[PDB]
């Protein structure tokens, strides 16, 4: 499209965002999620083919879905209580709703399913601004809130998120719906902590975006969307590859890397309100996780996968386009596990 | 809580089952999202108007307003869709599989 | 809701079987009935008889391996004079295990199942008397 | 059948190379004979010599902080003592009962 | 302690700025500088430890394992120059820092004031050598071992965490030191007994027990041979580290618990020593040896007494190195005749005289001769052990018998009879390989005349 | 002599469209290499 | 400032470039036709910039020194060993087919880019349009297998798909006893061994199939052996015809864009050229690869990017 | 035939990692195949959405 128009959609995306941070009244909260909701669509447009407009309609559809049920959550809110502030849900179920509504913008379980398959029919770069940014703004709402929540509903969703993230990712073979599982299962870690810390979730919410930035960026560079597509990295861009493999042991959680950070603090903070089953079933199931991250590090850089005759020609040429925030990416998500008290900082 | 708005609620469950239930028909959908937000508006207006919430007014026609912009977005895609098949059929959309 | 639970905790270990075995035949049906609604939500099999019969058979699978598991944990709880003890319900585990396999009839995933329920229903029993939380309420 | 029978474009599989043909007094380092035989050098002379003896000599020459010959030299003088004035050498209590306060039973 | 840490840090810059033919001469030099260099920490005293600073202390424990982790890198260097020759001096130096990474987090571990950062180090040894395995192994099979590699430590390392992470959250301290002072009875419960179990299993599967040895045949028998040495003669201990350091706050629940992993490692060394009688490979018969000595090992640490202690502390040490000897002479064996069967290369004593002299002596080292180290450490955990109960020695001594059988049995099958009358390219033994013998060979006879370095801090 | 490598039937066990097929989903095919797929004027007679 | 959104944003607009003589003009014949004299003199004539046809170390061409590379790191495939022996075991007949294409294709890529970048319109020899003919003989002669011409048909449609045809499409029809006269009087000792069943089927895969599809999209103009010979009559019938039936009409300024970004950044172009199917003639082993791309490196000037090669002459490397 | 084959290679691997691998790689399967159906996951959607109302209060 228009560069203009694009800028203008991308700031508008932002804007709704922003709206909904910074706003203390419910409908304003509402207008906000449903500004980046009209932004968004184009975004998930921008290459035509059939594929891109159906993940388009199935993304609104959830999406116009959770903010009805949002507003139905305000409007029972405001009946039980002729209050507009976003504080203590003041109410049963309503608040039920509210927390559904915001699990299917997240994409929490048993809200998930939309989400391999929008970021499957999208691009890379769809792909990485929907895994990426438009997941602060139910976080903060949930932030706001989570006084409020019922810790039984969250905790069984945000199992059931973590299993069903651990589960799926094993079958696949395009990068994309890995990349879509992990983000499930990530965002299962994400808000089994809610009812404790706030503090932990945006911590582990920004470890994994950057984590997840790296990821896609460097997906972006090595233009690869399956696993034998990226197969063939090697034999251009080996540093790529290796970078790659360092950035999906980081995200399996393994120390002394940065993906080990966040779940750590969560465990330890689970321990401080006597909850000892759960980090211990949540570990078990991120081995999954670990798995199919294995396995696409052994396809991507530990071997070496037979490559094509053209191939030659490819190795004459130079990326005109470089993403210039990808090292500090790289280095972000890898080798920041001694700054980890910084996490006071209220991040 | 009067019976009244049991009733609206009730309606609006309805909608919203009526919505997950996925016979055929996309426009299906879309018209179960609109009975969903007609049933919010007749809902937040009766208790806007009850409790004498005179700035509140302002907050049923804002709602009214931007639903109505996403219906039309909802349409336009709609639209796209059939463009790729020809029909609105729900299970044309099987490309894309978990 | 948590009336089954309350219906079945309420009962003492050792005394009335037969309303321990009726809590767990009712817990039973109600995960059988739960497992078949998803799975006829997820894959609608061939028609409304073949979806009924999956229901009907899933929930009284269930139901049975509820009432199995009941009858032999009251039952040994009652004879072996030693109430809270986690090998009663190990027993019992592992009796329903054993006819969860007798129903899909199968040496392996009836071994299996024995051994796995035993494990199960020891750690619940286990938990009971310690008092740990699934579910932890925000404490600090 | 028109297939070559052939999976891919593979290279043959190399013959080892023998680093006694090419250079014999080959120490097995390196293929280049200066490399080879100063590596050699520094291996023999940073192992045997500098580590092996001289750590050995450090070792062995170690200054007795695990207090052996004190602990001999305070028993000697100990036992001296006692047997001296006929205390039963090493009481069975290792701290004093008057500075030990039992509690009282009463049952 | 920085002045270990630090030039081994240092010690990849000049990896990576080196010369593209110097690289092995300069990592050789500086890592036996470094050795030399750690050699000052075996000075210890019989008060409570050499504490450098809030991080990092250490003990006549400590002091063996890190002298032999510094003193084990210029041998894998050695051993790793032949068979990396065709590679591309990118690589090479990838190798060399794998290795040097390697050193590092098991330096630092074995320092470790605290036990999170034990933790983190302990798991933070896993990436290096899952890199080594799956990527310079020479078989298809490589991948599946690093599989396995990781997900069983994985499996008893989570939890692990978790416990520690609770216990802090009740003591408010997880420094040794404090943990010592400070330690209190484990009352007998059902939570207890599993924080028992999640203090224990996570050092439990690397040592390995005996049902939980399944990983170490796969990762030693595709590893290369750096990998099979540092997994056979440091990776190996970091179990037995961890136990000595946490099975002060398990009493007295040890005397209970203690029960299913004494009788699983007094019959699994039977059953490992008897598997090394029937194995048509080389490597899984060194790997079997291995587990059945890490048996042995498990036994004296889980009765817990001074003389278990310092039987343990000398076996480990004794079988890392006579376990990274006998790799290295299996590796000369396949270099040459590259299939790695034992009845295949036979009579090869009358080929290769000195490598048939280097094979006796560790054969016999590995069969417990007296006066060498190895033999003090079996004999220290069989005298506690009948301390223990009376009726061990039956079992200690059917592993004995067997041990002997089955190490004159491998050096029999290789170097004795009538040579391969096909086989021709069996070269003379390189300068380097004798040197790397007598170097993996020489410490152990040194020991064997000051044995109170090696027997831990309860000499 | 030579480090093993992946040769072409490794290499075809991860070019299917899931991992572990089944007979419900052999018949699935991987996704177009682009992400496009092949998409597979009204007369009027005015008469008297 | 390198072409972009920005510039685009700024001034960049291509519309404002096109002065009706652009007009991409492709000229196609068989083998040992005058073809290549024809499209010389009608760029000389029209102005516009002539593209010799693309052959094995075009894209040689293009990067680093102009000086082709050695056939094991460009193409490893030559068109002498087809002559000799078109059905050989190692399968070098397809792997030369999709070399050429792939170099077409960037042939093709860096045509569209000067006519967008300049408005000076070009001319070109055999394009990836009419590339399958070769193909389609070499399949017909049994060269290649079916699984050959399935994978060609697969990267074809994908590459194929993203870029606009050319104006006008100019044939040289000439009868095959005559360019095998031609393919003697040569002196190519190669050339020779051409048989004429082969030249009979790339004539009829020309006429069967190139121009009925070329006719729908773009504009033909059939040309026999004699009145080729006159450029005059050609430029003539160029400048007289007009193109409103191609997709060229409906191009505006955000189409040429996302055109002109498509046509830049050459490894997009050629992305799908290296596809991962796996045929026995085209697939490379891991260790022969890395061989390969071991010895690319050690080139002069390819260890690094064009400007941080110091042993080529690369000075303030420390400051770039 | 018993130390090594029987436990080593068969039984000790049968138990902890064969069965894990076979158990993952069922609930893999399980989860993994959805047809792609909206209609199906709408259904699951609304069952859920009952559940947690006549459960979670
Ligand atoms: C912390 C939480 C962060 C979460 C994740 C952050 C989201 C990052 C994505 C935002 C923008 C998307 C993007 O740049 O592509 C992904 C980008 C990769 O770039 P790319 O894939 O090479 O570009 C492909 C584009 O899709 C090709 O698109 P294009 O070249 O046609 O676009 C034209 C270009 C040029 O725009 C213009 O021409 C300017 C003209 C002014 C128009 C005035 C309009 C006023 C109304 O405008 C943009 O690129 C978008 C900038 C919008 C401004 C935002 C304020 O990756 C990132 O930017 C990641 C950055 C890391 C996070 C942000 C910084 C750290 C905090
Ligand atoms: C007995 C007292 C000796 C004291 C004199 C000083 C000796 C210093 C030697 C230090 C150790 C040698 C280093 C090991 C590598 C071998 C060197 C080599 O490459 O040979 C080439 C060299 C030239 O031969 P070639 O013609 O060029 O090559 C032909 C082929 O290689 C064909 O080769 P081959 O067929 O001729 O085989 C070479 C020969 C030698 O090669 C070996 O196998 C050496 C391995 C010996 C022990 C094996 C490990 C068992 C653990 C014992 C650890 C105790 C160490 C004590 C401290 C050591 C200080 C470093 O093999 C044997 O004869 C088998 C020896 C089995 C001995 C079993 C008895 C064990 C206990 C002995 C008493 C120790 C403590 C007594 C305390 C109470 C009394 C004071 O051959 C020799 O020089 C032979 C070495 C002399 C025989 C040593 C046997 C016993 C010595 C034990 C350690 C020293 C005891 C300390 C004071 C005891 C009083
Ligand atoms: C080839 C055939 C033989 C030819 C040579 C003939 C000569 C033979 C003599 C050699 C052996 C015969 C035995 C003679 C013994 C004399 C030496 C012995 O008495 O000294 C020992 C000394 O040896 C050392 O204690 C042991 C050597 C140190 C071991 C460290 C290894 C070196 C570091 C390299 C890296 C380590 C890798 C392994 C990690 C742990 C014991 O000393 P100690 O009774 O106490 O007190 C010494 C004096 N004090 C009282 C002042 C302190
Ligand atoms: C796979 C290769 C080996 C892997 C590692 C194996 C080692 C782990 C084995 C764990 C050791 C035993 C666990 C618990 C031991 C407690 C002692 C108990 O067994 O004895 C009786 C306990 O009675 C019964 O055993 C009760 C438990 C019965 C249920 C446990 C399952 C039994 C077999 C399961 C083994 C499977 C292990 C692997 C799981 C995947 C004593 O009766 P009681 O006085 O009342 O209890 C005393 C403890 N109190 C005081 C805290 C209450
Ligand atoms: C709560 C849930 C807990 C989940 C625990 C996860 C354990 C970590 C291992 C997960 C592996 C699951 C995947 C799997 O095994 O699939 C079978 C897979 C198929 O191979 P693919 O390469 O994927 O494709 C072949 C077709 N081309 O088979 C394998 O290759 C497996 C080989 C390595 C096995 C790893 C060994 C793991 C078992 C060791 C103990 C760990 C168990 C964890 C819990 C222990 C109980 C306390
Ligand atoms: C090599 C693979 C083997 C895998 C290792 C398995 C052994 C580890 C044990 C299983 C996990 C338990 C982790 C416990 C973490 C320590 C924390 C702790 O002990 O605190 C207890 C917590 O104890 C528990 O909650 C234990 C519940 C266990 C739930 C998960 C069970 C996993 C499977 C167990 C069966 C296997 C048992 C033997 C395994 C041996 C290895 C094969 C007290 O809880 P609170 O409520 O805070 O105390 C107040 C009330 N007194
Ligand atoms: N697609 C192709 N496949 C195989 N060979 C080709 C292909 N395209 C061109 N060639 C070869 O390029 C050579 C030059 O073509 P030609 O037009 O006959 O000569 P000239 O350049 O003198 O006009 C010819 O020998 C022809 O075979």
């Amino acid at each position: 499209m228009n560069p203009i128009i694009y800028t203008t959609l991308i700031m508008t995306v932002m804007s709704g965002t922003m709206l909904v941070m910074i706003s203390s009244h419910w409908l304003l909260i509402w207008i906000g999620f449903e500004m980046n909701l009209l932004a968004m669509i184009p975004v998930l447009m921008k290459n035509f083919n059939p594929r891109a407009t159906e993940a388009a309609t199935k993304y609104f559809l959830t999406q116009a879905t959770a903010s009805m049920m949002l507003m139905m959550a305000i409007i029972i809110n405001l009946l039980y209580s002729g209050q507009w502030t976003i504080t203590k849900m003041f109410n049963p179920v309503a608040m039920t709703m509210m927390t559904m509504a915001l699990a299917m913008k997240l994409g929490l379980s048993p809200f998930h399913f939309w989400v391999p398959e929008v970021t499957q029919g999208i691009s890379l770069q769809a792909g990485l601004l929907l895994l990426t940014w438009q997941k602060l703004a139910p976080l903060s709402v949930l932030c706001q809130i989570s006084q409020s929540i019922n810790p039984n509903l969250m905790l069984t969703m945000a199992m059931l998120s973590i299993l069903i993230g651990g589960w799926g990712g094993l079958n696949q073979t395009q990068l994309r719906k890995i990349m879509a599982y992990s983000s499930i299962a990530h965002m299962g870690w994400m808000t089994a902590v809610l009812p404790y810390n706030t503090t932990m979730t945006i911590l582990n919410l920004l470890i994994y975006i950057t984590m997840t930035l790296a990821m896609f960026m460097l997906l972006i560079h090595s233009s690869a969307t399956t696993t034998l597509s990226l197969s063939h990295t090697w034999n251009k861009m080996p540093v790529i590859t290796s970078l790659m493999m360092v950035t999906l042991l980081s995200m399996g959680g393994l120390p002394p890397l940065s993906g080990f950070m966040p779940k750590w603090m969560i465990i330890q903070e689970m321990t401080k309100n006597e909850s000892i089953i759960m980090p211990t079933l949540m570990a078990m199931t991120a081995l999954l996780n670990l798995y199919f991250y294995m396995r696409l590090a052994y396809s991507s850089s530990l071997t070496m996968f037979p490559s094509t005759n053209n191939m030659k020609m490819k190795w004459q040429f130079e990326h005109t386009k470089q993403m210039k925030l990808l090292p500090t990416m790289i280095v972000l998500s890898t080798l920041v596990l001694p700054m980890t008290p910084a996490l006071s900082s209220l991040n | 809580m009067p019976l009244v708005y049991m009733n609206i609620i009730m309606a609006f469950a309805i909608a919203l089952a009526g919505l997950l239930m996925y016979r055929s028909h996309l426009m299906s959908s879309l018209l179960c999202l609109e009975g969903m937000m007609l049933s919010l508006f007749i809902m937040s207006t009766l208790i806007i108007l009850n409790t004498h919430f005179t700035l509140a007014n302002m907050m049923p026609i804002i709602l009214l307003v931007f639903a109505a912009c996403e219906a039309a977005l909802g349409l336009s895609l709609l639209v796209m869709v059939s463009n790729t098949y020809g029909t609105d059929y729900v299970q044309n959309l099987n490309l894309l599989q978990c | 809701a948590k009336t089954l639970l309350h219906k079945y905790s309420d009962i003492p270990e050792g005394t009335e079987c037969h309303r321990k075995a009726y809590a767990s035949t009712s817990i039973g049906g109600a995960t059988g009935l739960i497992v078949s609604a998803y799975s006829i939500a997820l894959k609608p099999p061939a028609s409304f008889l073949e979806g009924v019969a999956r229901t009907g058979r899933y929930t009284f699978t269930s139901a049975a391996i509820g009432a199995i598991f009941g009858l032999t944990s009251c039952i040994s709880a009652q004879v072996r004079e030693k109430p809270d003890d986690p090998l009663n319900y190990f027993i019992g585990g592992c009796a329903g295990g054993l006819t969860l396999g007798a129903r899909t009839r199968s040496y392996g995933i009836g071994a299996a199942a024995c051994a796995y329920m035993g494990l199960t229903a020891a750690l619940v029993k286990m938990g009971q008397l310690e008092g740990w939380q699934v579910f932890a309420e925000p404490k600090v | 059948p028109p297939e070559p029978t052939i999976r891919l474009q593979e290279d043959p599989d190399p013959e080892d190379e023998n680093l006694y043909e090419k250079n014999p007094d080959s120490h097995g380092y390196d293929k280049d004979p200066i490399v080879d035989l100063w590596n050699m050098r520094v291996v023999f002379f940073f192992g045997f010599s500098i580590v092996l003896v001289l750590g050995s000599t450090f070792v062995a020459y170690l200054p007795d902080y695990r207090m052996q010959e004190w602990a001999r030299r305070e028993a000697e003088r100990l036992v001296k003592y006692r047997e001296a004035n006929g205390l039963p050498l090493m009481e069975s209590n290792c701290f004093d009962p008057n500075k030990i306060q039992l509690p009282e039973d009463e049952d | 302690m920085l002045k270990i840490i630090i030039p081994t840090t240092m010690l990849l810059p000049m990896t990576w700025m080196s010369k593209h033919n110097m690289i092995w001469i300069n990592a050789t030099v500086h890592s036996l500088l470094i050795s030399l260099i750690s050699l000052s920490l075996l000075n210890q005293l019989g008060e409570n430890s050499l504490n450098f600073s809030l991080t990092f202390f250490s003990d006549s424990l400590s002091a063996p394992l890190l002298v032999l982790t510094t003193w084990l890198l210029p041998l894998m260097l050695m051993a790793s120059q032949s068979h990396l020759s065709k590679e591309t001096t990118t690589r090479k130096k990838l190798y060399i820092t794998m290795l040097i990474l390697l050193q590092l987090f098991l330096i630092m571990t074995f320092t470790a004031t605290e036990l999170i950062l034990f933790y983190i180090l302990f798991e933070a040894t896993l990436v290096p050598t899952l890199i080594i395995i799956t990527r310079w192994g020479n078989q298809t099979e490589r991948l599946n071992a690093g599989l396995y590699f990781l997900f069983y430590t994985l499996a008893g390392s989570l939890p692990l965490l978790v416990a520690l992470v609770y216990i802090q959250n009740t003591t408010g301290s997880l420094n040794f030191l404090i943990i010592h002072y400070w330690s209190h009875p484990l009352s007998n419960s059902w939570s207890n007994i599993f924080m028992w179990l999640a203090c224990i299993m996570a050092f439990m599967v690397k040592m390995p027990l005996y049902g939980l040895h399944l990983w170490l045949p796969k990762a030693h028998v595709e590893a290369p041979i750096a990998g099979s040495m540092v997994l056979a003669a440091v990776l190996l201990k970091l179990g037995g580290y961890g136990m000595m350091r946490i099975t002060t706050i398990l009493n007295p629940l040890t005397n209970y618990m203690a029960y299913p992993f004494l009788m699983l490692s007094m019959w699994g060394m039977i059953m490992t020593s008897s598997i090394c009688l029937r194995q048509t490979d080389l490597k899984s018969l060194i790997a079997y040896s291995s587990v059945s000595h890490m048996a042995l090992v498990i036994v004296a640490i889980m009765i817990q007494t001074p003389w278990s202690f310092m039987g343990a502390t000398a076996l480990m040490i004794a079988h890392g190195l006579t376990s990274s000897m006998l790799f290295c002479l299996a590796n000369t064996n396949y270099e040459r005749v590259h299939s790695r069967t034992m009845i295949l290369a036979r009579g090869l004593q009358t080929l290769l005289p000195l490598m048939a002299t280097w094979w006796l002596v560790a054969s016999l080292t590995n069969l417990a001769l007296p006066p060498s180290i190895n033999l003090i450490g079996e004999l220290f955990i069989i005298t506690a052990s009948f301390s223990w109960s009376n009726i061990t020695i039956i079992l200690m001594g059917m592993n004995m018998m067997i041990t002997a059988l089955y190490s004159l049995y491998m050096l029999i099958t290789t170097q004795r009879g009538k040579y391969t009358h096909h086989i021709n390219n069996i070269k003379p033994s390189f300068t380097r390989e004798n040197a790397l013998m007598a170097l993996h060979i020489l410490p152990l006879l040194l020991l064997t005349l000051n044995p109170k370095m090696i027997l831990g801090p309860l000499y | 002599a030579r480090q093993w490598q992946p040769d072409v039937e490794w290499a075809e066990q991860f070019g299917g469209a899931v991992m572990y097929p089944t007979k419900e989903t052999a018949h699935w095919k991987p996704p177009p290499w682009n992400d496009v797929d092949p998409p597979k004027n009204l007369t009027l007679n005015f008469g008297p | 400032l390198q072409y972009g959104p920005l510039a685009f944003v700024l001034g960049e607009r291509t519309t404002r470039k096109l002065t009706e003589t652009s007009k991409v003009i492709t000229v196609d014949g068989n083998i040992c036709s005058g073809k290549g004299r024809l499209a010389r003199e009608i760029a000389e004539k029209l102005g516009l910039r002539h593209f010799p046809e693309a052959g094995i170390h075009y894209a040689d061409s293009t990067t680093g020194d102009g000086k082709p590379l050695d056939v094991q790191l460009s193409g490893n495939c030559s068109l002498e060993k087809f002559y000799d022996d078109p059905k050989s075991n190692d399968g070098n007949s397809y792997r030369l087919q999709s070399w050429l294409y792939a170099s077409r294709l960037l042939q093709y890529a860096d045509a569209l880019e000067h006519l967008l970048s300049t408005g000076q319109g070009v001319v070109l020899e055999r394009s990836i349009y009419s590339d399958f003919v070769f193909l389609e003989a070499m399949y017909r002669q049994g060269f290649i297998r079916k699984q050959c011409v399935e994978h060609y048909n697969e990267v074809k449609k994908v590459t194929a798909c993203e870029y606009l045809p050319p104006h006008v499409v100019v044939y040289v029809d000439v009868p095959v006893p005559e360019i095998q006269s031609r393919i003697q009087k040569k002196g190519n000792p190669h050339e020779m061994k051409i048989t004429a069943a082969y030249l009979q089927d790339i004539e009829n895969a020309y006429k069967k199939t190139f121009l009925p599809e070329m006719s729908e999209k773009c504009e033909v103009l059939q040309y026999s052996a004699r009145e080729a010979e006159d450029a005059e009559k050609v430029v003539e019938d160029i400048e007289y015809l007009k193109c409103d039936k191609g997709p060229w009409p409906d191009q505006d300024d955000r189409t040429f864009h996302r055109l002109r970004m498509l046509v830049q950044n050459k490894l997009e172009v050629l992305n799908y050229t290296t596809i991962p199917v796996y045929l026995p003639e085209i697939t490379i082993g891991a260790h022969q690869s890395d061989r390969v791309f071991q010895k690319f490196t050690e080139l002069p000037g390819r260890k690094y990017s064009p400007g941080y090669n110091e042993d080529v002459g690369d000075k303030w490397i420390w400051l770039k | 035939k018993s130390a090594s084959s029987l436990l080593d290679l068969i039984w000790l691997e049968t138990i902890l990692p064969k069965t894990t691998s076979f158990i993952q790689m069922k609930m893999s399967i399980m989860v993994s195949n959805q047809k792609g159906l909206i209609k199906l996951y709408f259904l699951s959607f609304l069952i859920t959405i009952m559940i947690s109302m006549t459960l979670f209060n």
